[PDB]
C-alpha cells in the first residue's frame, strides 16, 4: 500500500509503494483510522482448468498490465569510508589491485553511478579504493533483477565523516509466484496469468480479475469473504459503500434479496462463457467484487 | 565550502526554503545543473554566500522570506478556497521560519494557526469522503436490526418426553407418495433401509419415535 | 447475409443532471459532448458457428493491431522533472492507457507542466501539446484525463511521447473492445429468477450437446470520434475479419508444402489406413485453433479425431487430426476447410460493408 | 456472565452458525478454541 | 494515487469522467451530509448516499467493475 | 572463544558442518501449480 | 519454461502429496545432477515413481485432489440438472485433446451421437484394464434419508477397464485411497503407468468441468426460513435438556 506518505524523502530498504489503493465496497470502522491497502478485485469462484487448485489463483494479465497491485520496490546501499585511507572514485586498471573479475567500472561518474541509469548484475555502483599502489574496495551490484539508481547523496555521519548513500528502485508488477490474500485470511499464489480474451465472461460482459478455487472455502469456513462478495455485488450497482464491521447485525437472507432488487439473481451467480472456446458453462458462476490485498512476499526476492 | 554545501543541501529546511523561492520565481524551477546555478541558489535561499557563511555565526536570520505577503488575518475564516490554501501554505512557512529564529510571541500565533489549519483540514476531510450507505429496515426508518441469530425459548417438556416419561427417539422416517395414484400411500423405514425401499416417487414427510410411536409434528398433542 | 441487424449507440454525458453539468462547466468549461465517445455495437449473426463469432470477438478484443501513447527512452526529463511523487512508472502507466484514435505513427507529443502556485496543480491530458507531425484537425484523445498532479513548486517535463503499435495479448494497453453482451438466440432460456433455476446458466440445452448457429454479440469501443462513428466501427469490424483471414492463410501456406519436410507439419501413416497430421504453430491462440477444429470437423463428420490443445507454458497451438484417408486426401480436405473459413469471413466483411452505411 | 452461572452458553455452547454470525461471547469462546489450533501447530514442528 | 485511466478489470475508459465525477460527488454529499462533521460521515448510521444516477448521467455503463473502481479508488491529493 | 564450544549445539561443528552441508549447484524458488505437467515433471 | 517472466517451480497438484506441499507460499529446493554416477542414481532409484506407494503405510500416495475428485464425480454422474449426462461427439473428443495420450477412435460416431461420461472414462481405462467394485464416497447412510440417491451412482464397478456403473470420487480416484483405481493399476502395470493414468484422468475430469462449471456461492450456505426455524427448535431442545 502507501507504506508512508513521505516516501520520496526517505532512503529505505526493502520497502514497497503500491500505487493504487481502494476503499473496500464493504468497509469497516478500522478504515476511519488507517488507510485501506488493496483493491476491489472482481473474483470468480470457479474451477478454470485446474490452475487454481491447492490454494493457487488465476490472475488476469490485463489486470496486471493496468497497474493492479503494481508498485515500486526500494533498496538501499550505504557504504562507509576509512578516514584518510579510502575515497570515492573510479579506479584505473593499470594501478589498482585485485579488481573484481568481470565487473563494469564504466558506469561510474566520480565514484558513483549517476541517478537514472539501469544497473544490472556485475555493475560497480560505488567506486572505492584504499591507498596502500591501490586496492579496489568497490561495491558490485549483486542482484539478478536490474534496478535503477533513484537517489545518490553523500551525507555526514555521526563522526562527521563521509559515507555514500544510494537508493535503488524496482518496478514491481504483479507476477507469477507473488502472494495475494483476502481480508478473510485466504492467501494464495498467482499461478497463471491469462489474456483478456481467455478469461471467462458473463452474459453482460463481466470478467474476473482473480479466479479462486471453490475448494478453499469448505474446510476453512471463511464465510465473511462470501458475504462480502454478495453485499459488494449490490453495492457496486447501487453506487454505495456500506459498513461490514464485525458484530454488526446482518441477515444473509435479506442481503440476498437485496441482489434481486437490483436486477441480479438471488444467489449472485451469473451465466458465464468460457473465454477460450466461447461455450457457456452449464452452471451459473458466483462472480463479484471481493477486496483482495497483495502480501509483500515477492518471488523475485525469495 | 564543499562540506558546508553537502551539510545544507541535505537539510529539509533548505528544500522547503527552495520550494518557497521557486513558487515566486526567485530561483529557477529546475535543480542547479552547474556550479554557478548551485551557488546562486544557495545565495538566494540561505541569504549568505557559502564562503561568507563561515565568516559569521548566524544562519537563520536571512533565510528566504516569501515575496508576496498575503493577509493572513483573513485566515480568521473571513476564488477564496484556493486563496485559503495559499494562505495556509504561506503562513505555515512563515511560522516555520519564526520557530527556527525563536521569534518572540510565537507560541500564541502557533496555536492560532493550529486552529486555522484544523478547520482547513476539516474542509479537506469533507473533500476526502467516498460516501456511505446504511441498509434501512422498511418497517422502521433506520439501520436494519433484523438478524438470523439464535433466540432462546423454553420449549414444552413434551418435545423431549412422552406421556409415560420416556425420551423420544426419532428413528422412523415416514415417506408420503408425491403422486396420489402411487401406492402404498406411506412407507415408514429406518435409516439403513431408505436406499432399499424409497425412490424419488416418495418424499420425507415427518420423523417418528420408536418408543411412543408419535409423529414429530404431532408431539404437541401430548398432554403436558 | 450472415451478419445482419447491427445497432450502434454512443455513450454520452447527461447534462440534465445539475451536479454533472456544474462540475463539467467549472472544471473544463465543458458544455457539450467530448470529441471522443465510447460506442456500443450490437451485432446479430445467423447461420454461423460459435467458433467464428467468438474468434471475431477475441480478435476485436485483444488480437487486433492497435495504437497507444508511449514514452521513448530518455523522454522523461529527470533534470527538469522535480516532482517527487510523479514517478516515471506511474505517469507512463497513466499515459499508456489513454485511449487514442490515431491517424498515423508520426505524431509526437510533449508534457511541460510548471507549478508556480501554493496549491497542488493537476496535470490533465489537455496539457499534452503536439510537437511533431502534421497539425491535428481533430483531437486523438479526450482532454479530461487526470495524468497527474504536482506539489507546489514542482515540475514535470516529458518529451518524445509517440504512438506505438501492438496487439493487446502482449500488453493490455493495446486492447480494443470490451465485452458487453454475448447470447445465443436459437437456444431457449429458463426464467432464472425462480429459485429452482437460479443455479443453472439458463439455456434449456446443455453446452455439451447444443450447437448454436444464431448469435448476438455486443462490444464497446472506448474512443471513437463523434461525427465519424459509423465510419470507425465499420473499419474495426472489417479489420478484424482481415486479421483472421491473414492468420488462416498462413496455415494454408503450411499444407501447400507438405511434400517438403517442414517443421510446422508432421504426417504419420498409422495402422488401419489411418493418417495422422500434427500442425504446431508457435505464438497462436485459441482463436485459430478453435476455427480449425470446428471447420475440419464440419468438413469431415466421420473423422477419427481432431483437437487443438494450446498449453500456456509452451506458447504454441498444436492441432492433431487423425483420419482414415490417405495423406493426399487428408491434405485436400484440410485446404477445403481453410477455404470454407476464408469464404465465411469474406462474407462477413461484405455484410459489414452492406450494413453500416 | 455471572458467578456460578448455570446456562450452557456461559461455558462455551455456541448456538449460532457462521452464516448467522457469532456474538461477542461466542466469538471469544471460538477464539479460545482456535488459538489452540495455532499453538498445537507450532508445537507439532518442534515436538516432532 | 488517482482514479485509474481505465477500469482495472475490463479497460473501459473510466478516467475521462473521473475528475468530473470527483467534483460532482462532493457536491452531492454536501446535500446529504447533515449536521455531521466530515470525518464522521462513514459513521453516521443514517446516511443514504447513492451515486447510481450520478454515474449514469456520466454515460458510464452499468458494469460492476467500472463503477466499483470509480467509486472506491482513493485519491492521494486528498490524504496528503 | 574456546575449542570445545565449536562442537555442541545445532550451530556447532558436528550438526552444522558434518551432518549437514552448504552446497553449490542448487536452486530455490516458490512453488506453483501447473495442470499441464505430468506427476513426474517439474517446471 | 521458456517464458522469462516465470520465476516459480511449477508442478502438478497431484505431486504435492509427496512433499506435503501446497501453493500458499511454500519454497522448494532443486538441484540437477551433473556427474554421471549421481545422474544414473537419480533415474534408477530416486525417481518419484518409486514412491507412488508409500513406504510408511504401504498404500498409494497420489491421486485426484479437489478438482478431479469432484470433476470425476460430475463426469461419471448418471444424471444432470439438464437431464441425462451425455455429450456429443465433438465434446467427447474435446476431453481427450489435453490428456497427451494417443487419442481414441471416434470414427464410428455421427456428430449427433451422444456419449456419456462412463463411455469416455472407459476409453481411457482400457489401456490399463483393472477390476474394481466398491461403493463411492458419494453414497452415505448419513444423507440417504434426506436425498434421493440414483441406483446407478452408488455402486462403482469396473471390469477390464470398462466403467460399468457408479461415480468416481475420493474412494476410487482420491489420493491415498488404498485399493483404488491407481493402486490397482500400479500393482498390475507399474507405478510409472499409474502416474500416467492419474494425469490422463485428471485431464478428462478438468476438461469436463471446462464447460460444466463448478462454483460455490453464499446462497449455498443459507438455510430456508422454514429450515432455520427447525434448526433453532433443535437447539432449543438441547438447551431444554441442559
Ligand atoms: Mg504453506
Ligand atoms: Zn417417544
Ligand atoms: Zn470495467
Amino acid at each position: 500500500g502507501w507504506y508512508c506518505f513521505s516516501w520520496p524523502y526517505r532512503v529505505d530498504m526493502n520497502r514497497f509503494f503500491q500505487f493504487y489503493n481502494e476503499m473496500p465496497l464493504v468497509k469497516t470502522i478500522a478504515h476511519n483510522y488507517v488507510i485501506p491497502n488493496g483493491l476491489n478485485t472482481i473474483v470468480a469462484y470457479m474451477i478454470y482448468g485446474g490452475y487454481n487448485q491447492e490454494d493457487s489463483v488465476i490472475v488476469s494479465q490485463s489486470f496486471i498490465d493496468r497497474g493492479g497491485f503494481a508498485g515500486t520496490f526500494y533498496r538501499e546501499e550505504k557504504v562507509e569510508l576509512e578516514s584518510d585511507i579510502e575515497s570515492f572514485g573510479k579506479p584505473d586498471p593499470l594501478i589498482t589491485k585485485n579488481l573484481k573479475p568481470g565487473a563494469n567500472y564504466e558506469k561510474l561518474v566520480d565514484g558513483f553511478v549517476p541517478v537514472g541509469t539501469v544497473v544490472k548484475k556485475g555493475d560497480i555502483i560505488i567506486g572505492k579504493v584504499a591507498k596502500i599502489k591501490y586496492i579496489d574496495r568497490s561495491v558490485m551490484y549483486g542482484f539478478d533483477e536490474p534496478a535503477v539508481v533513484d537517489a545518490v547523496m553523500r551525507p555526514h555521519g555521526p563522526n562527521d565523516e563521509i559515507f555514500g548513500l544510494m537508493r535503488l528502485r524496482y518496478e514491481r508488477n504483479l507476477n507469477i509466484g507473488d502472494k495475494m490474500s483476502s481480508r478473510s485470511g485466504n492467501k494464495g499464489i498467482a499461478a497463471l496469468a491469462l489474456p483478456t480474451s481467455d478469461m471467462p465472461f458473463t452474459e453482460d460482459g463481466l470478467q474476473p480479475d482473480l479466479i479462486v478455487n471453490p475448494h478453499s472455502h469448505p474446510s476453512r469456513m471463511t464465510n465473511g469473504q462470501m458475504i462480502e462478495t454478495t453485499v459488494g455485488l449490490a453495492n457496486a450497482l447501487q453506487g454505495v459503500v456500506t459498513d461490514g464491521t464485525a458484530f454488526l447485525p446482518i441477515n444473509v437472507q435479506l442481503l440476498s434479496e437485496r441482489l434481486a432488487q437490483e436486477g441480479l439473481r438471488f444467489n449472485g451467480c451469473q451465466k458465464m462463457f468460457n473465454g477460450q472456446t466461447g461455450e457457456y458453462f452449464d452452471a451459473a458462476i458466483f462472480i463479484g467484487p471481493t477486496y483482495h490485498q497483495r502480501l509483500q512476499k515477492f518471488v523475485l526476492d525469495d | 565550502t564543499k562540506v558546508l554545501l553537502t551539510e545544507i543541501l541535505l537539510d529539509p529546511m533548505y528544500d522547503y526554503a527552495a520550494t518557497v523561492a521557486r513558487i515566486d520565481g526567485s530561483i529557477p524551477m529546475h535543480k542547479p545543473r552547474t556550479p554557478k546555478e548551485a551557488e546562486y541558489e544557495f545565495k538566494t535561499v540561505i541569504g549568505r554566500t557559502p564562503a561568507e557563511l563561515l565568516s559569521q555565526k548566524e544562519f537563520y536570520d536571512k533565510i528566504y522570506t516569501s515575496k508576496y505577503r498575503p493577509d493572513f488575518t483573513q485566515l480568521t475564516r473571513l476564488r477564496d478556497e484556493e486563496k485559503t490554501s495559499t494562505l495556509i501554505y504561506l503562513r505555515a512557512y512563515e511560522l516555520f521560519l519564526k520557530y527556527l529564529q525563536n521569534a518572540p510571541n510565537f507560541n500564541s500565533e502557533l496555536a492560532e494557526f493550529k486552529t486555522y489549519e484544523n478547520a482547513y483540514g476539516e474542509q479537506k476531510a469533507l473533500l476526502a469522503q467516498q460516501g456511505f450507505y446504511n441498509i434501512f429496515d422498511p418497517n422502521t426508518g433506520r439501520a436494519d436490526q433484523r438478524t438470523r441469530l439464535f433466540e432462546y425459548k423454553r420449549l414444552p417438556i413434551s418435545t423431549l418426553y412422552d406421556e409415560r416419561g420416556l425420551p423420544h427417539k426419532w428413528t422412523i422416517y415416514v415417506y408420503k407418495a408425491v403422486d396420489s395414484s402411487q401406492k402404498p400411500a406411506e412407507i415408514e423405514v429406518t435409516r439403513k433401509d431408505v436406499i432399499k425401499k424409497i425412490d424419488n416417487h416418495y418424499a420425507l414427510a415427518d420423523l417418528r419415535c420408536s418408543v411412543c410411536h408419535v409423529l414429530q409434528h404431532e408431539v404437541g398433542q401430548l398432554n403436558i | 447475409k450472415i451478419f445482419q441487424n447491427v445497432e450502434i449507440k454512443p455513450f454520452l454525458i447527461d447534462f440534465s443532471n445539475l451536479f454533472i453539468k456544474n462540475a463539467a462547466k467549472k472544471l473544463f468549461q465543458l458544455e457539450e459532448q467530448l470529441p471522443l465517445v465510447p460506442v456500443n455495437v450490437v451485432m446479430d449473426f445467423k447461420g454461423i458457428s460459435r467458433a467464428a463469432v467468438h474468434g471475431l470477438s477475441r480478435v476485436l478484443q485483444d488480437e487486433i493491431p492497435n495504437y497507444m501513447l508511449d514514452i521513448k527512452p530518455g523522454g522523461y526529463k529527470i533534470e527538469d522533472s522535480t516532482d517527487l511523487f510523479m514517478t516515471e512508472q506511474f505517469i507512463r502507466n497513466r499515459i499508456n492507457f489513454i485511449p487514442i484514435y490515431a491517424k498515423n505513427e508520426t505524431l509526437v507529443f510533449a508534457l511541460r507542466s510548471l507549478n508556480n502556485s501554493c496549491e497542488v496543480k493537476t496535470i490533465y491530458s489537455r496539457d499534452l501539446i503536439q510537437v511533431a507531425g502534421p497539425k491535428l484537425k481533430y483531437p486523438i484523445f479526450n482532454p479530461t484525463f487526470e495524468i497527474g498532479f504536482l506539489q507546489p513548486g514542482k515540475s514535470l517535463i516529458i518529451e518524445d511521447i509517440y504512438i506505438k503499435k501492438g496487439i493487446g495479448r502482449k500488453h493490455a494497453a493495446f486492447n480494443l473492445a470490451v465485452k458487453t453482451h454475448f447470447s445465443h438466440l436459437d437456444i431457449e432460456q429458463y426464467p432464472t429468477d425462480k429459485k429452482e433455476y437460479m443455479a443453472l446458466s439458463g439455456y434449456k440445452q446443455s453446452s455439451m450437446t447444443s450447437d448454436p448457429r444464431h448469435h448476438r454479440l455486443g462490444l464497446c469501443f472506448p474512443a471513437v470520434p463523434l461525427p465519424h462513428i459509423n465510419q470507425a466501427v465499420r473499419t474495426y469490424l472489417k479489420n478484424a475479419c482481415r486479421i483472421i483471414i491473414g492468420r488462416i492463410q498462413s496455415i494454408q501456406k503450411i499444407y501447400e508444402n507438405f511434400e517438403e519436410p517442414q517443421p510446422e507439419l508432421v504426417l504419420f501413416s498409422m495402422d488401419e489406413e489411418k493418417t495422422k497430421a500434427i500442425i504446431t504453430i508457435k505464438d497462436e491462440t485459441h482463436t485459430i485453433g478453435n476455427l480449425l477444429k470446428t471447420y475440419i470437423y464440419e468438413m469431415i463428420p466421420d473423422i477419427s479425431f481432431v483437437g487443438y490443445q494450446c498449453v500456456p507454458h509452451k506458447q504454441e497451438m498444436v492441432l492433431t487430426i487423425i483420419h482414415k484417408a490417405s495423406q493426399e486426401d487428408l491434405i485436400t480436405l484440410l485446404e477445403k476447410s481453410i477455404q470454407n473459413i476464408i469464404q465465411t469471413f469474406q462474407i462477413l466483411e461484405k455484410n459489414v460493408d452492406e450494413l453500416i452505411a | 456472565y455471572p458467578r456460578f452461572a448455570l446456562e450452557a452458553q456461559a461455558y462455551g455452547f455456541i448456538c449460532n452458525s457462521y452464516i448467522a454470525g457469532l456474538t461477542s461471547p461466542e466469538f471469544i469462546f471460538g477464539e479460545m478454541n482456535g488459538r489452540f489450533d495455532l499453538i498445537n501447530k507450532a508445537l507439532s514442528t518442534s515436538s516432532t | 494515487m488517482l482514479i485509474p485511466v481505465v477500469c482495472f478489470t475490463c479497460g473501459f475508459p473510466i478516467g475521462t469522467y473521473a475528475a468530473i465525477f470527483d467534483k460532482a460527488r462532493t457536491e452531492y454529499i454536501k446535500t446529504k451530509m447533515g449536521g455531521t462533521l466530515p470525518q464522521n460521515i462513514p459513521l453516521d448510521a443514517s446516511l443514504q448516499i447513492e451515486l447510481k444516477d450520478l454515474i449514469t448521467a456520466l454515460g458510464i455503463p452499468m458494469r460492476v467493475c467500472c463503477r466499483t473502481h470509480l467509486i472506491t479508488t482513493l485519491d492521494y491529493r486528498k490524504y496528503y | 572463544p574456546s575449542i570445545m564450544r565449536r562442537l555442541p549445539r545445532k550451530e556447532g561443528r558436528i550438526r552444522k558442518s558434518l551432518l549437514g552441508s552448504q552446497v553449490w549447484s542448487i536452486s530455490r524458488s516458490t512453488i506453483c501449480g501447473n495442470s499441464d505437467l505430468h506427476l513426474d515433471e517439474v517446471g | 519454461l521458456e517464458n522469462p517472466k516465470i520465476s516459480t517451480f511449477q508442478m502438478n497438484v497431484s505431486a504435492c502429496a509427496w512433499y506435503n506441499a501446497d501453493f500458499d507460499g511454500d519454497q522448494m529446493n532443486l538441484w540437477v545432477p551433473w556427474s554421471v554416477m549421481s545422474r544414473v542414481e537419480a533415474e534408477l532409484l530416486c525417481s518419484v515413481r518409486n514412491w507412488f506407494i508409500s513406504t510408511k503405510s504401504s498404500g498409494p500416495v497420489n491421486g485426484q485432489v479437489q478438482d478431479s475428485t469432484v470433476g470425476s464425480f460430475l463426469l461419471t454422474r448418471t444424471n444432470t440438472p439438464m437431464g441425462k449426462n451425455v455429450m456429443n461427439k465433438l465434446h467427447a473428443m474435446g476431453l481427450f485433446q489435453t490428456t497427451q495420450t494417443d487419442p481414441p477412435c471416434f470414427a464410428n460416431y455421427s456428430p449427433t451421437d451422444l456419449l456419456d461420461g462412463k463411455s469416455v472414462v472407459s476409453m481411457l481405462l482400457r489401456q490399463t484394464p483393472i477390476n474394481y467394485q466398491r461403493a463411492p464416497t458419494w453414497y452415505s447412510e448419513v444423507y440417504a434419508p434426506y436425498m434421493h440417491y440414483n441406483k446407478q451412482d452408488i455402486s462403482t464397478q469396473i471390469r477390464n477397464g470398462e466403467l460399468i456403473e457408479g461415480v468416481l470420487d475420493k474412494k476410487a480416484v482420491g489420493a491415498g485411497s488404498s485399493g483404488g483405481i491407481y493402486h490397482l493399476i500400479s500393482r498390475r502395470y507399474g507405478p510409472q503407468q499409474a502416474l500416467k493414468m492419474i494425469f490422463a484422468t485428471q485431464q478428462l475430469a478438468l476438461n469436463y468441468v471446462r464447460n460444466a462449471g463448478f462454483t460455490v456461492s453464499t446462497a449455498d450456505m443459507l438455510l430456508t426460513p422454514e429450515a432455520h426455524q427447525e434448526v433453532q427448535e433443535i437447539i432449543n431442545e438441547l438447551l431444554l435438556e441442559s
